[PDB]
C-alpha cells in the first residue's frame, strides 16, 4: 500500500558510507552489495578506507538498510520505511554500549538514480581505553535479535529500540542498547505502523582475495506481528 | 554459482522463464547457490514463477534445498500464498516438516499469515 514498495520488487544495488569518530580516533568505512527485499535479504561487503578500524567489525553492523526487511502480505501497510522511498529517511540512533561508551548515529537513507544509499555519521564517547570496544574483545560473529517498532503521529515517523548481544571472546556478553527514530525527508505521505518487530539474523565473513580490513556481512530479516503470550 | 550458476540464480530471480530454459539446456546447474545458500528453485519458489518452478524441477532441482536461514522452497512458496507452486512443490516430495532456524514448518508460516488455503494443504 506504497508506491515506495514497488522500487523494491527486485534486488536493489546498495552504497554504504560512514564517518566516524570515536574518542577520538577518525576512520571512514564504504559498503557495497545488494539487497532483494522480497527474500528479506542483504549480501554486501565493508572497507576501512582509513586504514585499520579502531573499534569491532560487529559493533558497527547496526548502523552500516530497513527498507530491506521482509515484510509480509498482510502487513504491508506496517512498512515506514519503503513507504518514504525514493526521498528517503533519516535514522539516528543512541547506542549505549553497558559499562562503556556510546556512539551517537544520524543516516540519511534514499535513493540515488537505482541505488539505494545510507550515508552516516558516527561519533562515539566515552570507551574505555581497555574495554571491549577500544581492546578488541568481542568475537566476530553476530546474534540474532527483536527490533521493537512503534509509530511516532508527532514526527510523521517511528521509534524502535532493541538491545544487541555481542560475545565477548571469555565467553561473557557485551549488551548494546539501542535507541532510534526515524523521519521522513520528503513531504510526501507515509505510513506510519501499528506496534510490531523484525526479527534479525546475520553472518560476519571475510572476503579470502581482499587484503583491507573489511567485514563482509549476510544479513536476513523478516517482519512480524506481536502475538499472543509475547509480553 | 558458477559463469552459468550466476546467470541461472539471477534469471530465476528475474522471473526469465525463457533465459532460465536456455541455461539450463547449456548444462547450467541447477542447484547453484549464492552466498546464502539460495538455489534457482528458491527464488522461483519465491516470486511465484510457476513455469521456472516446474522446469527446474524437471532438470533435477532439489526440492528441499535449505538455505543458510533453513528456508525451504516450501517455506517462500508459502511467505508468499503461492498455492499452485505449494501444490506442485508438494507433489515434488517437498518435506511439510522441515523446520527453518526459527523452529517453523511451511504449515506454521501459513497460519502466522493467515491464510486458510495454504493451511489446509500444508498440514
Amino acid at each position: 500500500v506504497s508506491k515506495g514498495e514497488e522500487l523494491f520488487t527486485g534486488v536493489v544495488p546498495i552504497l554504504v558510507e560512514l564517518d566516524g569518530d570515536v574518542n577520538g580516533h577518525k576512520f571512514s568505512v564504504s559498503g557495497e552489495g545488494e539487497g532483494d527485499a522480497t527474500y528479506g535479504k542483504l549480501t554486501l561487503k565493508f572497507i576501512c578506507t582509513t586504514g585499520k578500524l579502531p573499534v569491532p567489525w560487529p559493533t558497527l553492523v547496526t548502523t552500516l538498510v530497513q527498507c530491506f526487511s521482509r515484510y509480509p502480505d498482510h502487513m504491508k501497510q506496517h512498512d515506514f520505511f519503503k513507504s518514504a522511498m525514493p526521498e528517503g529517511y533519516v535514522q539516528e540512533r543512541t547506542i549505549f554500549f553497558k559499562d562503556d561508551g556510546n556512539y551517537k548515529t544520524r543516516a540519511e537513507v534514499k535513493f540515488e538514480g537505482d541505488t539505494l544509499v545510507n550515508r552516516i555519521e558516527l561519533k562515539g564517547i566515552d570507551f574505555k581505553e581497555d574495554g571491549n570496544i577500544l581492546g578488541h574483545k568481542l568475537e566476530y560473529n553476530y546474534n540474532s535479535h527483536n527490533v521493537y517498532i512503534m509509530a511516532d503521529k508527532q514526527k510523521n515517523g517511528i521509534k524502535v529500540n532493541f538491545k544487541i548481544r555481542h560475545n565477548i571472546e571469555d565467553g561473557s556478553v557485551q549488551l548494546a542498547d539501542h535507541y532510534q527514530q526515524n523521519t521522513p525527508i520528503g513531504d510526501g505521505p507515509v505510513l506510519l505502523p501499528d506496534n510490531h518487530y523484525l526479527s534479525t539474523q546475520s553472518a560476519l565473513s571475510k572476503d579470502p582475495n581482499e587484503k583491507r580490513d573489511h567485514m563482509v556481512l549476510l544479513e536476513f530479516v523478516t517482519a512480524a506481528g506481536i502475538t499472543l503470550g509475547m509480553d | 554459482g558458477s559463469d552459468l550458476g550466476k546467470k541461472l540464480l539471477e534469471a530465476a530471480r528475474a522471473g526469465q522463464g525463457d533465459e532460465v530454459r536456455i541455461l539450463m539446456a547449456n548444462g547450467a546447474d541447477v542447484n547453484a547457490e549464492d552466498l546464502h545458500g539460495s538455489t534457482p528453485l528458491h527464488l522461483a519458489a519465491l516470486i511465484g514463477h510457476l513455469e521456472i518452478v516446474e522446469v527446474l524441477l524437471k532438470y533435477g532441482a532439489d526440492v528441499n534445498a535449505s538455505d543458510m536461514w533453513g528456508n525451504t522452497p516450501l517455506h517462500l512458496a508459502a511467505w508468499s500464498g503461492h498455492l499452485e507452486i505449494v501444490e506442485v512443490l508438494l507433489k515434488n516430495g517437498a518435506d511439510v516438516n522441515a523446520q527453518d532456524k526459527f523452529g517453523k514448518t511451511a504449515f506454521d508460516i501459513s497460519i502466522d499469515n493467515g491464510n486458510e488455503d495454504l493451511a489446509e494443504i500444508l498440514q
